[PDB]
């Protein structure tokens, strides 16, 4: 019997046993999340350790196959996903050291608390209080001091840990036949063994740079507009032709500009489209919202939710007697068990989040007929894109007025359209440069193109050049601004939020063509579009059993990433900004600084 | 008239069914063939007939009325039919190509599922060759997947043939347990001493 038969038998046995054990582990984790108790904590802990040990021993047994004689691409991909040695390649000492470094990084970031000179006992941590200030504080000195102190307190303590983590991850990935940990991360988009759809890790950086080359103009104009609008709220601090401070972006790190809508509102006289009060007047609840989302999803042509979903899923907070995590979560326990954990309130935000979670569950159910090792999205960005396209199509005025939320005696106008487009750009296109520069800096650090004595200098220079955000005060090299972010200190890839942000519009523009849309892309609704629903399901069904490029070709018709749909989405907003971005010089001078 | 009706409820209303690798077979040869299976959970998930129509069944005579029973998953019921491929059809229970009978399957989640997982139902996953029609194999020998015999020990490339199910009430309809029973009819060119009611 050739190695192929042995591999198939081992993969079948592993599929069965891992399905069982992963269902057990997901059930324990769900019981813990839905009810925070020591017993459920112990259940989650023992289930998790047993599942992880089973996976590790199976991977150890899987390494006994050379993988070069096999020809079945499915078995090949399953083994590649199961044969990855991982952190066990390094000696045990490096393993313990890296685990300790990661643990202390995560704890210092979580348990970080900043003491202030205002009072000896007025310390506030990051999540509460500090974010409230960074979001709603209009005082320059207050937010400046907070933004400076958080960094000076966290990055200065994390820098000695990052200096170890970088080199440790570099020596780990390099041992795995990779160039560095940055390349190991890019291995997710790696496609090999299939001519016509292959995709190397190195092509990702080039394609991302090419897409940013086209993203730049719209972001340049948006930044110019935000600057011109911030001069009145923060006078005597902003330059006409210079960059913007880092503590005026609305958040601790400026990842999202949602908090700037209150200051850069084009037309604040007319309020935004909000159906909150319109829901309580009709006595709406979580059940009704989720059933409306169900009717919307099935109208597109997707299967309706499992019976166990409405029975086992907890869609409303039972109160502070069965305590649970209030984060919107999609739970695919496996073996046909799907649930959604969300403290659904009567609000438009909860409506959109429920639509997103239902779309995620639909995606999860699409590829339910695939092996355990292939029961996942095409890549790290496809799932979130499929989940966000639903929230986008649901937030349109036409959909809100078709289901009875928006009154028929109201016709959208250009003012509200521009307002909504700009508010969406604050978070969609306003965060693309941040993610791009962060990922580029991390890649250059992992590759070694940036020496250890030039980390913060190169970071700030790249910030000034790309995002146009200048440093408020001089920063010594002992600082560590990148580590101040959750995804950087917690060892999480950040490029997913860029590729996913592009795939979102790639799918939106690909489904509008099937629905026979006749207006702008931001007014498209895939509701009642059976052809678009089927075209999407034909890709969600594949999951990970096929390359991500082939999956993208099924829906969008293109083999590689494309950003033209993103620009087409904000084309009216782009024209409006160009018409408005003529009172001052467009662009920023990186040589200028507020100090 | 009436002599004595069939104990069909003894197989349709059994406290617990048998596994697939050891599916039971009950010979009904001296009973009045009263086909009133509708009262056993009328909402059948799969009530298909092969070689005979549904209701005309009740007024036809046969020599042997063999009745086979076992439990399988909801998505595996399709494998219980003439000309099917998969794990069950080939390694556990195979039906003849020209099978003349009926196949009744119904959900048994409440009965054959526990909050902790019902691991009492086992099924064969590996076998040297495909089973013949109506073949029964209780062998639990280590399936040789590699090159050496392994000397009869469970290890690398030497896996145990039987696998468990672990039915739970939280499983989906596709994975919930399904009690299936087959009504095999065959004429042996012998005097049919018994028939159905008029
Ligand atoms: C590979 O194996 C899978 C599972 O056995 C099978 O479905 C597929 O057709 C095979 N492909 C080949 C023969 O390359
Ligand atoms: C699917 O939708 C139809 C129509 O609402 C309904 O009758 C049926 O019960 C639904 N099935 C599931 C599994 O929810
Ligand atoms: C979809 O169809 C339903 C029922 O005909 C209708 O009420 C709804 O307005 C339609 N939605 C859109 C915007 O196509
Ligand atoms: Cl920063
Ligand atoms: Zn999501």
């Amino acid at each position: 019997s050739t190695i192929e038969e042995q591999a198939k038998t081992f993969l079948d046995k592993f599929n069965h046993e891992a399905e069982d054990l992963f269902y057990q582990s997901s059930l324990a984790s769900w019981n813990y999340n839905t009810n925070i108790t020591e017993e459920n904590v112990q259940n989650m802990n023992n289930a998790g350790d047993k599942w992880s040990a089973f996976l590790k021993e199976q991977s150890t047994l899987a390494q006994m196959y050379p993988l070069q004689e096999i020809q079945n691409l499915t078995v090949k991909l399953q083994l590649q996903a199961l044969q990855q040695n991982g952190s066990s390649v390094l000696s045990e000492d490096k393993s313990k050291r890296l685990n300790t470094i990661l643990n202390t990084m995560s704890t210092i970031y979580s348990t970080g608390k900043v003491c202030n000179p205002d009072n000896p006992q007025e310390c506030l941590l990051l999540e509460p209080g500090l974010n409230e200030i960074m979001a709603n504080s209009l005082d320059y000195n207050e937010r400046l001091w907070a933004w400076e102190s958080w960094r000076s307190e966290v990055g200065k303590q994390l820098r000695p840990l990052y200096e170890e983590y970088v080199v440790l991850k570099n020596e780990m990935a390099r041992a795995n036949h990779y160039e560095d940990y940055g390349d190991y991360w890019r291995g997710d988009y790696e496609v090999n063994g299939v001519d016509g759809y292959d995709y190397s890790r190195g092509q990702l950086i080039e394609d991302v740079e090419h897409t940013f080359e086209e993203i730049k103009p719209l972001y340049e104009h948006l930044h110019a507009y935000v600057r011109a609008k911030l001069m009145n709220a923060y006078p005597s601090y902003i330059s006409p032709i210079g960059c913007l401070p880092a503590h005026l972006l609305g958040d601790m790190w400026g990842r999202f500009w949602t908090n700037l809508y209150s200051l850069t509102v084009p037309f604040g006289q007319k309020p935004n489209i909000d159906v909150t009060d319109a829901m309580v007047d009709q006595a709406w609840d979580a059940q009704r919202i989720f059933k409306e989302a169900e009717k919307f999803f099935v109208s597109v042509g997707l299967p309706n939710m499992t019976q166990g979903f409405w029975e086992n899923s907890m869609l409303t907070d039972p109160g502070n007697v069965q305590k649970a995590v209030c984060h919107p979560t999609a739970w695919d326990l496996g073996k046909g068990d799907f649930r959604i954990l969300m403290c659904t309130k009567v609000t438009m935000d909860d409506f959109l989040t429920a639509h997103h979670e239902m779309g995620h569950i639909q995606y999860d159910m699409a590829y339910a007929a695939q092996p355990f090792l292939l029961r996942n999205g095409a890549n790290e960005g496809f799932h979130e894109a499929v989940g966000e396209i639903m929230s986008l199509s649901a937030a349109t005025p036409k959909h809100l007025k078709s289901i009875g939320l928006l009154s028929p005696d109201f016709q959208e106008d250009n003012e509200t359209e521009i307002n909504f487009l700009l508010k969406q750009a604050l978070t969609i296109v306003g965060t693309l440069p941040f993610t791009y520069m962060l990922e580029k800096w991390r890649w250059m650090v992992f590759k070694g193109e940036i020496p250890k004595d030039q980390w913060m200098k190169k970071w700030w220079e790249m910030k000034r050049e790309i995002v146009g955000v200048v440093e408020p005060v001089p920063h010594d090299e002992t600082y560590c601004d990148p580590a101040s972010l959750f995804h950087v200190s917690n060892d999480y890839s950040f490029i997913r939020y860029y590729t996913r942000t592009l795939y979102q519009f790639q799918f939106q523009e690909a489904l509008c063509q099937a629905a026979k849309h006749e207006g702008p892309l931001h007014k498209c609704d895939i509701s009642n579009s059976t052809e678009a629903g089927q075209k999407l399901f034909n890709m969600l069904r594949l999951g990970k059993s096929e390359p991500w490029t082939l999956a993208l070709e099924n829906v969008v018709g293109a083999k590689n990433m494309n950003v033209r749909p993103l620009l087409n989405y904000f084309e009216p907003l782009f024209t409006w900004l160009k018409d408005q971005n003529k009172n001052s010089f467009v662009g920023w001078s990186t040589d200028w600084s507020p100090y | 008239n009436i002599t004595n009706l069939c104990p069909f409820d003894e197989v349709f209303n059994a406290t617990r069914f048998a596994s697939v690798y050891a599916w039971n077979r009950k010979r009904i040869s001296n009973c009045v063939a009263d086909y009133s299976v509708l009262y056993n959970f009328a909402p059948f998930f799969a009530f298909k007939c092969y070689g005979v129509s549904p209701t005309k069944l009740n007024d036809l005579c046969f020599t042997n009325v063999y009745a086979d029973s076992f439990v399988i998953r909801g998505n595996e019921v399709s494998q219980i039919a003439p000309g099917q491929t998969g794990n069950i059809a080939d390694y556990n229970y195979k039906l003849p190509d020209d099978f003349t009978g009926c196949v009744i399957a119904w959900n048994s989640n409440k009965l054959d599922s526990k909050v902790g997982g019902n691991y009492n139902y086992l099924y064969r996953l590996f076998r040297k060759s495909n089973l013949k029609p109506f073949e029964r194999d209780i062998s639990t020998e280590i399936y040789q997947a590699g090159n050496k015999p392994c000397n009869g020990v469970a290890g690398f490339n030497c896996y145990f043939p039987l696998r468990s199910y672990g039915f739970r009430p939280t499983y989906g309809v596709g994975h919930q347990p399904y009690r299936v029973v087959v009504l095999s009819f065959e004429l042996l060119h012998a005097p049919a001493t018994v028939c159905g009611p008029k």
